[PDB]
Order: structure tokens, then C-alpha cells, then sequence
């Protein structure tokens, strides 16, 4: 299936809702954690792991501050996620 | 270190 | 009557797979975090919050070391979870 | 303190 790639800049910790809403809608999400504390970034990765497990998605680390969640039926490449994140 | 958990790798 | 409440004893973050599998199957899960550090317990609660968001479930704190994830339309009450725990 | 997050 073909999915949209939603880039998310986490400006505050309450932005896990944005990752959740887009991924639950069947979109791939590439999220940047460079504006968060070390502790907040750990919380986001754990929450995204939960979303991913529940909907049988795929999770990947792009770099030290960038991760992505991809729906089960989507074939989205690492390069496509990097381009969407402007990496 | 921040990584994807074992069960998703 | 005889609704499925899955008990889980956590030893590390990897045991989150057991909570996820049961909850994704539409079962309520009651998990104990007494063997974990406060940092590890925080990680488990965040993972379970991700599960809840994805499947529109309910999360509740039973005590300092016991939490539960309940499917959206579960016919189980807080008192039933407390009795099971 | 260990609690259920605000949005839940």
C-alpha cells in the first residue's frame, strides 16, 4: 500500500499525540527529537514502540535524534524517510 | 544509547 | 463472568511484548513492576500508553507498582482488576 | 511520580 510521509518536529513532549494520530491513520511518520531533553526523547521512543507494536508497524532509527514508524502494509525506504526529514 | 527495542529489530 | 485478565510480571523492558500481545488480542492486562527500577517502570508505562493510544484503550494505576491496560469496550470494572491483583 | 499520561 502507498503511504504519505508525515514529518514531525517535536516542539514539546505533548507532541506524541501527533505521531500517534498520523500513524494510526495509516501514515508513515518521521520524527525529530533535537528540541527535547534526553529523558523526553527516551519517553517518545517508548511510546512510538507501543504504537508500532499495537498496529504491527515497523520502527527504525535514522540518526541520534530521528526515528520513524512505518505502517505494516507500507514499503517506505530509508532514503524516502531521510528526504522527508530533510537529512 | 537511544535505540529501537529488540522485538522491533 | 470469566473475562480475560492477563497477569504479567515484568523483569525487563523486553517483557513489554507480553503486555502488547494480550492487549492487541482484546484482553485486559494487569502488570506488576515491583522487580523494575523506577526508570524501567517509566519505560513500561510509556510503551503501554502507546498501545492504549493505538487501540483506543484505557489505562489505570492500581497502586505504585501495578497498572492495567483495558480494551475500549471491555465489560471489566476497576474492582475486578483490583480483585485479580 | 509514576502516572497515566495527561492525554489518557
Amino acid at each position: 500500500y502507498q503511504s504519505t510521509i508525515v514529518p514531525v518536529e517535536l516542539h514539546s513532549f505533548e507532541d506524541a499525540q501527533v505521531i500517534g494520530g498520523a500513524f494510526r491513520d495509516g501514515d508513515a511518520v518521521v520524527f525529530d527529537m533535537s528540541l527535547l531533553s534526553r529523558e523526553e526523547a527516551r519517553r517518545i521512543v517508548d511510546f512510538a514502540a507501543g504504537l508500532c507494536f499495537a498496529l504491527r508497524g515497523k520502527m527504525q532509527k535514522i540518526d541520534s535524534v530521528t526515528f520513524a514508524v512505518v505502517p505494516e502494509l507500507s514499503n517506505i525506504s530509508t532514503s524516502e524517510l531521510e528526504r522527508a526529514a530533510r537529512i | 544509547d537511544l535505540d529501537v527495542p529488540s522485538f522491533l529489530q
